[PDB]
RNA sequence: UAGACAGCAGGACGGUGGCCAUGGAAGUCGGAAUCCGCUAAGGAGUGUGUAACAACUCACCUGCCGAAUCAACUAGCCCUG
């Protein structure tokens, strides 16, 4: 799987009946992916590991997008993970800040490529939780739990360099 | 004894310490105490009757566990026989000096403690029974002019009465 | 031959040290890792041998 | 006479074991596959720590013996002469051929110099059985052993009880209920299907 | 470790301070525990004697249950090296006791010179090894048939100095140390009434 | 990670006055003046109080290493204040077995001549760094003194001597001859 | 925050050579071993030289600064090889 900017989809599914069993159980999952053609496919990936079904022996009843409930309120997210490196297979827990659940997850897949260099086909996502200001075990996020917070914008580089390319004024990097 | 309460062969020789005084914890609550049928009042009454002069002197302890009346002869106080001929009596309530008379004046107790040992801790004609009864000159003493650590290379008596 | 306190002061700078087994170096006596890049901060040390 | 082991590390050729078709091979350098107080009942030595493999390769009889000895020495010096029981869970059944060029490349089919053992991933090579206060010494022992093998191995504790196949949390209850019997260095499970005379003998 | 040792002290020292009213605290100067060790032969558990740690900074938990006054009035008095010596007994008697209940008092150097120094008109010890120790200071060293007998009566040391290596090795090695004191009386716990030891 | 702020502070006594042209510190006091530049660290220095009582140094958005510099600036300043207010004095002693050493001072306090080390005929000359003044001592025979206001030049100066006076091609565990530092200290005990 | 963790400052006794080994092992290539207490705690004791020492020293508490720290694993870029 590749990635763009991700989205959350609610997919719920069922096996196929037969003269033995008439109404089998339903099964729900919560999935993050670009669009609905891939999410259906990731669904059969997981549900096959857990239970004993396949695509020919089942049907997709509903697949739909779930929208954020409060997208203008800053939130703290906590993420539980399974990936596999070049040697073994590992678990972990990570924390982030964002407005939307989608954006936090997206923010992970980048981060893992950078620290640990894992491609998306090597990652499984179990659970995501809106965490309080407490219960945050990681300091990078606790820096920002301050009612009276401030800081400056120190050394600020010139963007827009090739607007004038040959000048006379040497720049200024103090504001 | 294994299958049920069958007292056939239980006479045993165990080891305790903290000194043979009446104490606040009494020094008579070991782990081997509650195996041996000893209530707390009598097991001290025998110990204080047994600890009469010869010897009231604090030794570590020893106890040949019998049923009721348990004798405890003087153990192998060998660092403490440096001092256990202290001018008696000194039991309790009059002990302002820890062990500080400095009046052992080694003249006879060296060889008398040497023979008093029951051929214990030695493969020698009492040479080790001198050595390990001299291993503890920390707070010891000697003749009024003699000091430890600069007399320990001389012997001036006869080894005929050793065992 | 020499006053003991001065003698101690000399031995400070010429006898009380640790030695990497690889790079054959000198280190302060309270060390656990070498200082050189030739060995890789190697964590394998001994003390210096005092005269008999 | 012996070569390095980079020449024979990978599982290239098919198995060619010792049988009526292959004759003329020596024996192996290892002959003993377990040590320690190998008689202890199931209750004395409940803890098990394993060595596990992570490659598909070949291991030699020499390697196994060297590893066997290094572990025994330290384990003695740490705990005791009878504080443990150790077992090796591999056997050298596959054979190695050598073509000696003292013709050239004509008539090439070797001579059976050697024996070696094959490994799959997840298999077990070594295992130790002892008590719980001696956990870290067990780990230290095996760690000294990995430096005798060509590969990447790793160590883990088992949830089981000893060299059995039952979970520790269940075992202890399950022996006080007459499903498991301690018949030696192992156990013996028994179900509710046989003839009752064995239920009469028990429960009495 | 520190598991069962302090699991006692979750409530043990709390219990000591609640149920049994009056006490003393003994300050420990730069001292070896010989005094705290062989104080056994000064007294017994008439009440108890036990120096511990600085748990006497943990007093909000102690006044939590409203046990006894005069408890919280010690936090400045404990910045390091102090203990606690418990007696529910006659006041002025134990005052006089721990004024000078400090016998062993061994330390090579570091302490004070409390009183005036006098003529050493005694035989502390003779050494034929070397006489430079006396020749350096330059006092009468009349030799009368090997031995050395001094008769000069003059003043050498006076109160308010700082001890040096010379007299430090002197007072260790020659079996004389009028130099160290062990553990002194300084406070009063009258169950709530705070006054001085006059 | 990165962190938003780290800061640390230094006080000043009344006797002393300091000033700053950005990252260029000016100290003055009884024993003169000192001048030192910190234009290679990227910090913000500020000075606040009645007649500039107290100094703080702070940094924004730095790594593990870049935070490590903040206390190091402060440590230098404490040293400069102490030097201009008190001044540094290091004492050095000589050691020998058979052949003693003869040290003399040619200029007022600049040039040193070491002579007869291990019975050689060669002569060793040393030049003090500027500002430092050396002079033989009293009440102990074999002893030097180095006074200065800048610890750097002193310590640099004393160590030139210690390395110039050293032995080669032998076992040094026995041959222990040289000039070795005795103790650091101050011109004034206050 | 009951003040640990780094550093400065009082140490490592008795039944006890436990006990093999004595050619040497009162800790002393070192091996089955490894109870008891004195305190507030000294381990049937950690390398050192060793007829053997006494002891040097490698857990244990009396104070200074002082706290959010400590240990063992594991994997990514860089480094030695
Ligand atoms: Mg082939
Ligand atoms: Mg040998
Ligand atoms: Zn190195």
């Amino acid at each position: 799987k590749a990635s763009g900017t991700l989205r959350e989809y609610k997919v719920v599914g069922r096996c196929l009946p037969t003269p033995k069993c008439r109404t089998p159980p339903l099964y729900r999952m919560r999935i993050f992916a670009p669009n609905h053609v891939v999410a259906k496919s990731r669904f059969w990936y997981f549900v096959s590991q857990l239970k004993k079904m396949k695509k020919s022996s089942g049907e997709i009843v509903y697949c739909g997008q779930v929208f954020e409930k409060s997208p203008l309120r800053v939130k703290n997210f906590g993420i539980w993970l399974r990936y596999d490196s070049r040697s073994g297979t590992h678990n972990m827990y990570r924390e982030y800040r964002d407005l939307t659940t989608a954006g936090a997850v997206t923010q992970c897949y980048r981060d893992m490529g950078a620290r640990h260099r894992a491609r998306a086909h090597s990652i499984q996502i179990m659970k995501v939780e809106e965490i309080a200001a407490s219960k945050c075990r990681r300091p990078a996020v606790k820096q920002f739990h301050d009612s009276k917070i401030k800081f400056p914008l120190p050394h600020r580089v010139l963007r827009r360099q090739h607007k004038p390319r040959f000048t006379t004024k040497r720049p200024n990097t103090f504001f | 004894m294994p299958p049920k309460f069958d007292p056939n062969e239980i006479k045993v020789v165990y080891l305790r310490c903290t000194g043979g005084e009446v104490g606040a914890t009494s020094a008579l609550a070991p782990k081997i105490g509650p195996l041996g049928l000893s209530p707390k009042k009598v097991g001290d009454d025998i110990a204080k009757a047994t600890g009469d002069w010869k010897g009231l002197r604090i030794t570590v302890k020893l106890t040949i566990q019998n049923r009721q009346a348990q004798i405890e002869v003087v153990p192998s106080a060998s660092a403490l026989i440096i001092k256990a001929l202290k001018e008696p009596p000194r039991d309790r309530k009059k002990q302002k000096n820890i062990k500080h008379s400095g009046n052992i004046t080694f003249d006879e107790i060296v060889n008398i403690a040497r023979q008093m040992r029951h051929r214990s801790l030695a493969r020698e004609l009492s040479g080790t029974i001198k050595e390990i009864l001299g291993t503890a000159q920390s707070v010891g003493c000697n003749v009024d002019g003699r000091h430890p650590h600069d007399i320990i290379d001389d012997i001036n008596s006869g080894a005929v009465e050793c065992p | 031959i020499i006053e003991p306190s001065l003698r101690q002061l000399a031995q400070k700078y010429n006898c009380d040290k640790m030695i990497c087994r690889k790079c054959y170096a000198r280190l302060h006596p309270r060390a656990v890792n070498c200082r050189k890049k030739k060995c890789g901060h190697t964590n394998n040390l001994r003390p210096k041998k005092k005269v008999k | 006479g012996r070569r390095p082991a980079r020449c024979y590390r990978y599982c290239k050729n098919k198995p060619y074991p010792k049988s009526r078709f292959c004759r003329g091979v020596p024996d192996a350098k290892i002959r003993i596959f377990d040590l320690g107080r190998k008689k202890a009942k199931v209750d004395e030595f409940p803890l098990c720590g394993h060595m596990v493999s992570d490659e598909y390769e070949q291991l030699s009889s020499e390697a196994l013996e060297a590893a066997r000895i290094c572990a025994n020495k330290y384990m003695v010096k740490s705990c005791g002469k009878d504080g443990f029981h150790i077992r090796v869970r591999l056997h050298p059944f596959h054979v190695i051929r050598i073509n000696k060029m003292l013709t050239g490349m004509r008539g090439a089919f070797g001579k059976p110099q050697g024996t070696v053992a094959r490994v799959h991933i997840g298999q077990v090579i070594m295992s130790i059985r002892t008590k719980l206060q001696n956990k870290e010494h067990v780990v230290e022992a095996l760690r000294r052993a990995k430096f005798k093998f060509p590969g990447r191995q790793k160590i883990h504790i088992s949830k089981k009880w000893g060299f059995t196949k039952f979970n520790a949390d269940e075992f202890e209850d399950m022996v006080a209920e007459k499903r498991l019997i301690p018949d030696g260095c192992g156990v013996k499970y028994i179900p509710n299907r046989g003839p009752l005379d064995k239920w009469r003998a028990l429960h009495s | 470790d520190r598991a069962t040792w302090k699991s006692n002290y979750f409530l043990k020292i709390i219990q000591l301070l609640d149920d049994y009213p009056k006490c003393f605290i003994v300050g420990a100067d730069n001292v070896g525990s010989k005094q705290m060790q062989q104080i056994r032969m000064s007294l017994r558990g008439k009440a108890v004697v036990l120096m511990g740690k600085n748990t006497m900074m943990r007093k909000a938990i102690r006044g939590h249950l409203e046990n006894n006054p005069a408890l919280e009035k010690l936090l400045p008095h404990i910045r390091g090296n102090v203990g606690f010596v418990f007696t529910k007994e006659d006041l002025t008697e134990i005052r006089d006791m721990l004024l000078a209940n400090k016998v062993p008092a061994a330390a090579r150097a570091g302490a004070i010179a409390p009183c005036e120094v006098t003529v050493p008109a005694q035989n502390t010890g003779l050494g034929p090894e070397k006489t430079s120790f006396f020749q350096a200071l330059g006092i009468t060293t009349k030799i009368s048939r090997g031995t050395i007998e001094i008769l000069s009566d003059v003043q050498l040391i006076k109160t308010g100095d700082k001890v040096g290596a010379s007299e430090a090795t002197l007072l260790n090695m020659l079996n004389i140390s009028p130099f160290s004191f062990g553990l002194i009386i300084q406070q009063v716990f009258d169950n709530g009434s705070i006054y001085n030891p006059e | 990670m990165k962190t938003i702020l780290s800061n640390q502070t230094v006080d000043i006594p009344e006797n002393v006055d300091i000033s700053l042209k950005g990252r260029t510190v000016i100290v003055k006091g009884p024993r003169g003046t000192l001048r030192r530049d910190f234009n290679h660290i990227n910090v913000e220095l500020s000075l606040l109080g009645k007649k500039k009582k107290r100094l703080r140094v702070d940094k924004w958005w730095g790594n593990r290493k870049e935070l490590a510099t903040v206390r190091t600036i402060c440590s230098h300043v404490q040293n400069m204040i102490k030097g201009v207010t008190l001044g540094f004095r290091y004492k050095m002693r000589s050691v020998y077995a058979h052949f003693p050493i003869n040290v003399v001072i040619q200029e007022n306090g600049s040039l040193v001549e070491i002579r007869n080390f291990l019975g050689e005929k060669y002569i060793r000359r040393v030049r003090m760094r500027p500002g430092v003044a050396c002079s033989v001592s009293q009440a102990q025979k074999d002893e030097l003194v180095l006074e200065g206001n800048d610890i750097e030049l002193v310590s640099n100066s004393a160590a030139l001597i210690q390395q110039a006076t050293t032995v080669k091609n032998k076992d040094i565990r026995k041959f222990l001859d040289g000039i070795y530092v005795s103790e650091k200290g101050t011109v004034q005990q206050a």
